[PDB]
């Protein structure tokens, strides 16, 4: 099989700036007709995947002109002129030259803007779960960029990590912005012989990671 | 041309699952049609493509022997024979038509999804997320409204008809041991928190659960 | 190279009755499919 | 409207591309016309891309 490369896997690009990939395969995939047969596949979240460029040399029919395909015989580049709010998604490859076919490895896609300060909150349980016997303690971090952040937790100043549940969002759209949830579930008899639960993150735009601790008995 | 699927499908592991692939519009006995794989986490892999008139059957080389197509010329219908299933491959299914060498891949489905586990049914539990006792009065602050131990997706967990749209987060399905565990959470002021009254509603359309629940400071 | 002839006419009349008059000097390849093994180099058209 | 299907057998002539023997691609093309009108009086038009493989085995 004739495995794709596709570089980069992500392209962060603001909104109207010009975006290149390229795609590379391991071997010759021309035909000897004359002609090279690939297909670039454009997936958006929860929805089948579109068309944009079949036979690169020509474009399809239906999809605006500011995609545009080109490359050698061996090396392919897919680039977009205007990048709009309709282009987030995932680009794949489809070679199409021997039998059997194979797909690419699927390149991410979203848009960029400026850094921001994330904002960090931690829950501890409620009543209603100490009644039933557990405990959900759960850290949300929201508004950050860019997904270079990193949670830990800390029992009494040791660190945790059985149990602990990561959780993520894409790019959003109204603010461009990351989320993300951690979450840690125990008994609650674990609960009453520890004293102190910390949720600690640490984020390109702080220089301190931001401590959220709290106490069982105060 | 129109392209209906099967709905979705659950199973213990180790069984077989058969899904239902129709097409209309087109001389369904006529040229290609291939299947494709998508894993909930990335990448898309193929799975194979048979021509409806003729007995031709090709399979990828690393999933040989996984699947075993079939299909009807009478009624124009394709079905596909699924081998000893394991937990590694519960992903959605997509059908395509496809012709090679040519103008190709110009409709897809709308997607299959295959949910393979060995638990069982079981209602949601919805709790609250409550912050802490002693804790800083912000500006703002942040709400947080839990479900766990509900089978299978998906569920819809919403604020008050509405009201509280703005700022909304609901992350992705993550399991812990054997079900799901997720967390809603949104952002409002501290001046109205104290007064208005905010109540998150779960529904669980494939158990029929409509749970509203109120969380109240401490 | 081969060298290979046809020899076209009418049966029942005489030049006192018709005629043939070649239309083209050459013959027409306008339409011609390549076997592959043989190549036409020429034909040629001749009235006696 | 008329709807009309005579069957028949056709001997075409197609280039073998041989190449890669013996497993290879064989291109063979074969051409539909009216050799007593040309596009004058009659029109060709195809009702659908692909050759239906209804009967096929
Ligand atoms: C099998 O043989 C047929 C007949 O030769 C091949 O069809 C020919 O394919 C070539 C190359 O794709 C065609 O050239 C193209 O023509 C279009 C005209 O619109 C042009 O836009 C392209 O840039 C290109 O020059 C040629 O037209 C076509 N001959 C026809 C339809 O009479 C066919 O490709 C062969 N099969 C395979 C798998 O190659
Ligand atoms: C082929 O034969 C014809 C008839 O004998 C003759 O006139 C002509 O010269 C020949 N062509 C060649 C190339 O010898
Ligand atoms: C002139 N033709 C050529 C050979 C036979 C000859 C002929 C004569 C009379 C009637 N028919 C044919």
């Amino acid at each position: 099989d004739v495995l794709m490369t596709q570089t980069p896997l992500s392209l962060p690009v603001s909104l109207g700036d010009q975006a290149s990939i390229s795609c590379r395969s391991s071997q010759s995939i021309v035909h000897s007709n004359g002609n090279t047969y690939l297909e670039w596949y454009l997936q958006k979240p929860g929805q089948s995947p579109k068309l944009l460029i079949y036979k690169v040399s020509n474009r399809f029919s239906g999809v605006p002109d500011r995609f545009s395909g080109s490359g050698s015989g061996t090396d392919f580049t897919l680039k977009i002129s205007r990048v709009e709010a309709e282009d987030l998604g995932v680009y794949y490859c489809f070679q199409g030259s021997h039998v059997p076919w194979t797909f690419g490895g699927g390149t991410k896609l979203e848009i960029k803007r400026a850094d921001a300060a994330p904002t960090v909150s931690i829950f501890p349980p409620s009543s209603e779960q100490l009644t039933s016997g557990g405990a959900s303690v759960v850290c949300f971090l929201n508004n950050f960029y860019p997904k270079d952040i990193n949670v830990k937790w800390k029992i009494d100043g040791s660190e945790r990590q059985n149990g602990v549940l990561n959780s993520w969002t894409d790019q959003d759209s109204k603010d461009s912005t990351y989320s993300m949830s951690s979450t840690l579930t125990l008994t609650k008899d674990e609960y009453e012989r520890h004293n102190s639960y910390t949720c600690e993150a640490t984020h390109k735009t702080s220089t301190s990671p931001i401590v959220k601790s709290f106490n069982r008995n105060e | 041309v129109q392209l209906q699927q099967s709905g979705a499908e659950v199973m213990k592991p180790g069984a077989s699952v058969k899904i239902s692939c129709k097409g209309t519009g087109y001389t369904f006995s006529s040229y290609w049609i291939e299947w494709v794989k998508q894993r909930p986490g990335h990448g898309l892999e193929r799975i194979g493509e048979i021509l409806p008139g003729s007995g031709s059957t090709n399979y990828n080389e690393k999933f040989r022997g996984k699947a075993t197509f079939t299909a009807d010329k009478s009624s124009k219908t394709a079905y596909m024979q699924l081998s000893s299933l394991t937990s590694e491959d519960s992903a959605v299914y997509y059908c395509a038509r496809y012709l090679p060498y040519y103008y190709a891949m110009d409709y897809w489905g709308q997607g299959t999804s295959v949910t393979v586990s060995s638990a069982k049914t079981t209602p949601p539990s919805v709790y609250p997320l409550a912050p802490g006792s002693a804790a800083q009065t912000n500006s703002m602050v942040t709400l947080g409204c839990l479900v766990k131990g509900y089978f299978p997706e998906p569920v819809t967990v919403t604020w008050n008809s509405g009201s509280l749209s703005s700022g909304v987060h609901t992350f992705p399905a993550v399991l812990q041991s054997d079900l799901y565990t997720l967390s809603s959470s949104v952002t409002v002021p501290s001046s109205t928190w104290p007064s208005e009254t905010v109540t998150c509603n779960v529904a669980h359309p494939a158990s029929s659960t409509k749970v509203d629940k109120k969380i109240v400071p401490r | 190279q081969q060298n290979c002839t046809m020899k076209f006419g009418s049966w029942t009349y005489d030049k006192a009755k018709i005629d043939l008059v070649n239309m083209h000097s050459r013959v027409d390849q306008l339409d011609f499919w390549e076997s592959g093994e043989w190549v036409i180099v020429d034909a040629v058209g001749t009235y006696n | 409207s008329i709807f009309w299907l005579p069957p028949a057998i056709y001997k075409s002539a197609c280039k073998i591309e041989v190449k890669h023997f013996p497993f290879d691609q064989q291109n063979c093309t074969m051409k539909f016309r009216s050799w007593t009108y040309d596009r004058t009086e009659i029109d060709l038009v195809l009702k659908s891309e692909v050759a239906s493989l209804d009967d096929f085995t």
